[PDB]
RNA sequence: AUAUGUUAAGUGGAAAAGGAUGUGGCGUUGCCCAGACAAC
RNA sequence: UUGGCACCUCGAUGUCGGCUCAUCGCAUCCUGGGGCUGUAGUCGGUCCCAAGGGUUGGGCUGUUCGCCCAUUAAAGCGGUACGCGAGCUGGGUUCAGAACGUCGUGAGACAGUUCGGUCCCUAUCCGUCGUGGGCGUAGGAAAUUUGAGAGGAGCUGUCCUU
RNA sequence: GGGAUAAGUGCUGAAAGCAUCUAAGCAUGAAGCCCCCCUCAAGAUGAGAUUUCCCAACUUCGGUUAUAAGAUCCCUCAAAG
């Protein structure tokens, strides 16, 4: 494992803590916790983390590789957090606020009403641009989707809820 | 049914049916299973003395 | 999405995995999906 | 006809047992239990009486599989209507009556006789650790594994 | 909510609002009282057990069911009350108003409810296959001689037997139906009726239960 | 029951042409720390 | 399906279609959920999951089959002794009469047409539909109940707004 | 209407420094599966539960006798047959 050898995994204010299977981690926006893995074993030189997988199976060679890097996930999104962001492409596809939640306009007989959820924030730019924010990239990545999957793009016109930096492929289809 | 109740006995001293009668050959004795069950019956004091000759017959 | 016992490459940018016991391609273009079956 | 014992009423002892269940696979199990209540581990044992005694299992909930015979292995019955197969998993029936899991597993380890069927109500299976016969004084069990 | 015990009675008309039409069953709902309150912890269920039509007390040579035995006697007592002929329970209600020994009056329902009436139906006897199920039945010239039996009763030696569910003929009969998202129409207080748009199972005088609809 | 190994498909416990980064074993031969082999 | 073999049935396994009554499979006709499209939209084509329910009235033919008229969301393919005659018809066909054509010296025949031509049985056992008596359920009775299990039900169009 | 799923769509993610719906993990998803609706159901020999009513002497208790609560025979009937 050529990124789970790579085990060095510098840290920073943010303060780890292990307690044996499930390891918490606690810094500036924090207070995450995972049940790792048995086999793994944990190391902190100083304080920097470091990973050693026993016995060179395959399946602890695979293991070796995703304990690193969830590790690696759960002390920098504490750190810095993680953004996505996505827009809208239509006329009269206006997206705003309503204090927690959101409120879509897509072309439906009716409004779409997103239920916020923990630890995420939205935004809204210009009535266009929509923001994801939060800490932990596995449900800021999943409530990404989910919005998405509303009205997703549309190849002859490009309608529809798009990534900011998403290509599309676009047929040409005339009458 | 005389192999069955041999087998059950012999486990109560930690042996199969089949090492105590490997190990009881090799030790002489020529006793029969209609006579083996019955011992195992009868006196368990005996049964347990012939159990040990056979088992340090191996 | 083009089920039959015979996938391939086509193009040069497909290429084979697998996903819970079947064989399938992914390729850019979606004529080009394939699952083994 | 010489001499051999054979067994009676005013002959026999019955004693009661308690295995737990937590951590044995259910095959496993179920062939050491089906063994007891036969009376095949007594040195008096006759084969047209009921020598042989009480079983209770206690736990029944921490029952394990191997492979994924938790999503298959279906149970499948009829009921003598046209169409009227029913199924249902072997995953399914623990966590939802898992008591008749186990005591489906050790009746069918026992013959269809009419004894077979005397001998099959010396059974008692609990889920979670508490059963109600304190009053018989059951012993521990461990299995020859 | 809201269950009542009545009787049938028999079958009319009235005329809504705006001249509109609309058929009637009158209920007689009488002198139901709350008679047994069970529990939880006690059976294993809440319900409340109802008493509808008061009999004679206990007598010493009694040859019929119009005079309570000792057995009802004791039970109809632990509850101040009369002894009763039809004993039901009603577990959709709520269980901590009802004292025992209450009074259910027939205004527990406005008009406008939407309720539920069980009873048991007629009953015609032994019945036919054209009758008791829906059959067609032969034709009835061109030398036919078939005409109100069944017809095959099953394959030829595939299965050598008849499977089970088979619509033979037997008794027609009365067994419990309920029917479903009835009105009450207008609620009589000093009679001590109901009325309800439509019609129930049973015959005349016989005994209905009226309890609040479940969707 | 002893000892060594293979299999993860209930294969075992009913079939082919063909297809496939499924996993073990044995060989020949390329590019190797001068920095390949990826991604930048 | 048309056939090959000739293993049960010759001290009889006794009949094509239609009627009545069903039950199963799915290699899916409709409805449901998806992918690709040479899919602008409305419509369509092709493939995948899916068997819960539903799946038409007439004219001509003994007809199966098939053609046609009108409808429908749709008018699916097959198995069950080419499902079912101790449940029904008896138009057809292996019966005796008669006639045409053809063949035959002839008596007769065709497998070619046409008219007419007798369908038995009081249900013993298993099985199914419904209904009762006896005993049991560690005292005997009346009444109200839980629900392990089992059965039923499960379809769909048109119009108006957006 | 709720729960778990099919084809399928995904998030994070290594093996294989990339990419990857999968290997470990987290979601979603059919009128089909299980519940939800109606009916039968403790001969469910595993024979269940609650409320109320009733309680004997002889005796060789071998059984006899009379009996309680409660039922039935018999008679008048139908909303049932
Ligand atoms: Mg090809
Ligand atoms: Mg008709
Ligand atoms: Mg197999
Ligand atoms: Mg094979
Ligand atoms: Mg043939
Ligand atoms: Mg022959
Ligand atoms: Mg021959
Ligand atoms: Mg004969
Ligand atoms: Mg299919
Ligand atoms: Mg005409
Ligand atoms: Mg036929
Ligand atoms: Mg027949
Ligand atoms: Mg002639
Ligand atoms: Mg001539
Ligand atoms: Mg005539
Ligand atoms: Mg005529
Ligand atoms: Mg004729
Ligand atoms: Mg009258």
């Amino acid at each position: 494992s050529r990124v789970g050898k790579k085990i060095i995994d510098i840290p920073s204010d943010v303060t780890v803590t292990f307690d044996g299977n499930h390891v918490t981690v606690k810094g500036p926006k924090g207070e995450l916790s995972r049940t790792l893995n048995e086999r793994m074993t944990f190391k902190q030189e100083e304080n920097t983390i470091e990973v050693v997988r026993p016995s060179d199976s395959k399946e602890d060679r695979t293991n070796h590789g995703t304990t690193r890097a969830l590790l690696n996930n759960m002390v920098q999104g504490v750190s810095q957090g993680y953004v996505k962001v996505l827009e809208l492409v239509g006329v009269g596809y206006r997206a705003q606020m309503q204090g927690k939640d959101l409120i879509l306009n897509v072309g439906y007989s009716h409004p779409v009403e997103i239920k916020a959820e923990e630890n995420i924030t939205f935004s809204v730019e210009k009535n266009t641009v929509v923001k994801v924010e939060g800490i932990s990239k596995e449900q800021v990545g999943a409530l990404a989707s989910n919005i998405r999957s509303v009205r997703p793009p549309e190849p002859y016109k490009g309608k529809g809820i798009r990534y900011q930096g998403e290509y599309v492929r676009r047929k040409e289809g005339k009458t | 049914l005389w192999i069955t109740r041999i087998n059950a006995a012999a486990r109560q001293h930690e042996m199969s049916y089949s090492r105590l009668m490997n190990g009881l050959k090799k030790a002489g004795i020529d006793i029969n299973r209609k006579m083996l069950s019955e011992i195992a019956i009868s006196d368990e004091k005996a049964f347990a003395q012939l159990v040990t000759k056979a088992k340090d017959a191996l | 999405m083009k089920v039959r016992p015979s996938v391939k490459p086509i193009c040069e940018k497909c290429k084979v995995i697998k996903r819970k016991g079947k064989v399938m391609v992914i390729c850019e273009n979606p004529k080009h999906k394939q699952r083994q079956g | 006809m010489r001499q051999t014992f054979m067994a009676n009423e005013s002959n026999i002892e019955r004693k009661w047992y308690v295995i737990d269940a937590e951590g044995q696979t259910l095959g496993r199990l179920s062939s050491e239990v089906a063994s007891i209540l036969r009376g095949k581990n007594k040195v008096t044992y006759t084969p047209h009486v009921d020598t042989g005694d009480y079983v209770i299992v206690i736990n029944a909930s921490k029952i394990e599989f191997t492979g994924n015979k938790e999503t298959d292995k279906v149970y499948y019955r009829h009921s003598n209507h046209p169409g009227g197969i029913k199924s249902i998993t072997a995953g399914e029936l623990r966590r939802t009556n898992p008591e008749r899991l186990i005591e489906n597993s050790i009746k069918g380890m026992l013959p269809s006789t009419r004894l077979g069927e005397k001998q099959g109500k010396k059974l008692f299976v609990y889920g979670g650790a508490e059963h109600p016969h304190a009053a018989q004084q059951p012993e521990n069990y461990e299995l020859r594994g | 909510t809201k269950g009542i015990l009545g009787r049938k009675i028999g079958m009319t008309q009235v005329f809504g609002e705006n001249g509109e039409l609309i058929p009637v069953t009158v209920v007689e709902a009488k002198e139901n009282v709350v008679l047994q309150k069970k529990t939880v912890e006690v059976d294993g269920y809440n319900a409340i057990q109802v008493g509808f039509e008061d009999k004679k007390a206990y007598k010493k040579d009694a040859k019929s069911n119009k005079y309570a035995n000792k057995p009802a006697e004791g039970h109809a007592k632990k509850a101040d009350a009369a002894p009763k002929r039809f004993i039901r329970e009603f577990r959709n209600v709520d269980v901590d108003a009802y004292e025992v020994g209450q009074e259910v009056s027939v205004d527990t329902f406005v008009a406008g409810d939407v309720i539920d009436v069980t009873g048991v139906s007629k009953g015609k006897g032994f019945q036919g296959a054209i009758k008791r199920h829906g059959q067609s039945r032969g034709p009835m010239s061109h030398g036919s001689h078939f005409h109100r039996a069944p017809g095959s009763v099953g394959m030829a030696s595939d299965a050598s037997r008849v499977f089970k569910g088979q619509k033979m003929p037997g008794r027609m009969g009365g067994n419990t139906v309920t029917v479903q998202n009835l009105e009450v129409v207008q609620v009589d207080t000093e009679n001590k009726v109901i009325l309800v748009k439509g019609n129930v199972p049973g015959p005349k005088k016989g005994l209905v239960e009226i309890r609040t609809s479940i969707k």
